[PDB]
């Protein structure tokens, strides 16, 4: 008895097509980008995938923003703790705020 | 401006359009190496100036990131910051200094 809007839209000649790429393939693209970024920095975006430790990759980024890499190598635990707390703040904000 | 490391580009005309011939640099033949963040020497931590500490099966070298040009670890291309118990993954190796063969002469 509860007639939907979509049934009337289909019965009046309007049709919604499905997208070509499914959400599983979009998530696999996202997973490939994350795995490449984490395990190779930016080199996978400029040719072959070149492995590097993540602390040395972060030291390369720190030299990129104009800070000497000893600042990273003497504060690695504090930087990792700040990153973990920031990720927890993002997931709590996305759990709470819906706007 | 193309895929890779950009060097130049060349414009060309086209009917209702333009065509760019982007010139790019692409790394080709990678090789595996054993790396470390810092070098411990005489209770001092040596970090590379602009490069990476790599190693073959026996020795240690410092080289640039985008090409394999190994060189001897020297105080000219390294800087000192603190001591050896603050860096995770530090390895013991000697550091050459240029003044010592001039002194022992
Ligand atoms: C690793 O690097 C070292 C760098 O010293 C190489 O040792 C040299 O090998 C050549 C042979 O091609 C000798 O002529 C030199 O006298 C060696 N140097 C020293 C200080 O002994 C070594 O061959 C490289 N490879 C391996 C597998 O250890
Ligand atoms: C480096 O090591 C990995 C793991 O052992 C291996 O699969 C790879 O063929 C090696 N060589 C290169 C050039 O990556
Ligand atoms: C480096 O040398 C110091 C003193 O010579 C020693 O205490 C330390 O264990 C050495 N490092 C490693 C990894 O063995």
């Amino acid at each position: 008895a509860a007639r939907d809007l979509i049934c009337a839209q289909k019965f009046n000649g309007l049709t919604v097509l499905p997208p070509l790429l499914t959400d599983e393939m979009i998530a696999q693209y996202t997973s490939a980008l994350l795995a490449g970024t984490i395990t190779s920095g930016w080199t996978f975006g400029a040719g072959a995938a070149l492995q590097i430790p993540f602390a040395m990759q972060m030291a390369y980024r720190f030299n990129g923003i104009g800070v000497t890499q000893n600042v990273l190598y003497e504060n690695q635990k504090l930087i990792a703790n700040q990153f973990n707390s920031a990720i927890g703040k993002i997931q709590d904000s996305l759990s709470s705020t819906a706007s | 401006c193309g895929k890779g490391y950009h060097l130049m580009s060349f414009p060309q005309s086209a009917p209702h359009g333009v065509v760019f011939l982007h010139v790019t640099y692409v790394p080709a033949q990678e090789k595996n190496f054993t790396t470390a963040p810092a070098i411990c020497h005489d209770g001092k931590a040596h970090f590379p100036r602009e490069g990476v500490f790599v190693s073959n099966g026996t020795h240690w070298f410092v080289t640039q990131r985008n090409f394999y040009e190994p060189q001897i670890i020297t105080t000219d291309n390294t800087f000192v910051s603190g001591n050896c118990d603050v860096v995770i993954g530090i390895v013991n190796n000697t550091v050459y200094d240029p003044l010592q063969p001039e002194l022992d002469s």
